[PDB]
């Protein structure tokens, strides 16, 4: 919410790197150079295929939460939402974009 | 015995207790508004209002009010009572 005077849902991609830099190592990244770790790890996870500068807030932290615990590789992305739809409460159609 | 009753949440087919509380908060959230102002002439004062030195200065300003509010005692001197009235005006003025 720091970069948004009003929420409006989405921000531009230029502030994505600065968003992850100011986070603690227990949640963000290490104290070394972000280019060697943070920049390379940014593409490693799964992201929605939206426009150049249209990313929603819930599509950013969800990847971080998925990275913190039970990290999974490619090939079983739909298994993640399958686990949520079988244990977690009702999704209320809000995980459609986050599914991919 | 109460705690053992709360153990029956057997949704741990793949997730642990740590994942139980973090996931639900993520699924139900909405960003708030920072209310950053505009119109520079109005924005000029926003720097003074929203700044670390300003709130730090008022942090000890409130503390000194508490020290003043605790110094009243039984049968205090007339000069002490007079010194308290002006100190009350000074603090209420700056808070106003």
């Amino acid at each position: 919410s720091e970069y948004d005077p009003e929420a409006k849902g989405r921000i531009k991609h230029l502030d994505v790197v600065t968003l992850l830099r100011r986070i603690q190592p227990p949640l963000g990244f290490g104290k070394l150079c972000p280019h060697r770790v943070a920049c390379k790890r940014l593409v490693a996870m799964n992201m929605p295929l939206n426009s150049d500068g249209t990313v929603m807030f819930n599509a950013t932290l969800f990847a971080l939460v998925r990275t913190a615990l039970k990290i999974k590789t490619e090939g079983n992305l739909e298994q993640a939402n399958e686990e949520l739809r079988a244990v977690i409460k009702k999704i209320w159609k809000k995980t459609s974009m986050k599914l991919l | 015995t109460f705690q053992e009753q709360g153990e029956k949440e057997y949704k741990n087919c793949e997730l642990d207790k740590n994942q139980r509380q973090c996931v639900e908060y993520a699924l139900k959230a909405r960003p708030l508004r920072r209310y950053i102002p505009k119109n520079p002439y109005q924005y000029k004062f926003w720097y003074v209002v929203n700044s670390s030195p300003f709130e730090y200065m008022m942090f000890v300003l409130i503390m000194l009010n508490t020290l003043c509010l605790a110094m009243q005692h039984y049968e205090q001197s007339k000069m002490f009572n007079d010194a308290m009235d002006i100190l009350n005006m000074v603090f209420t003025g700056v808070f106003t």
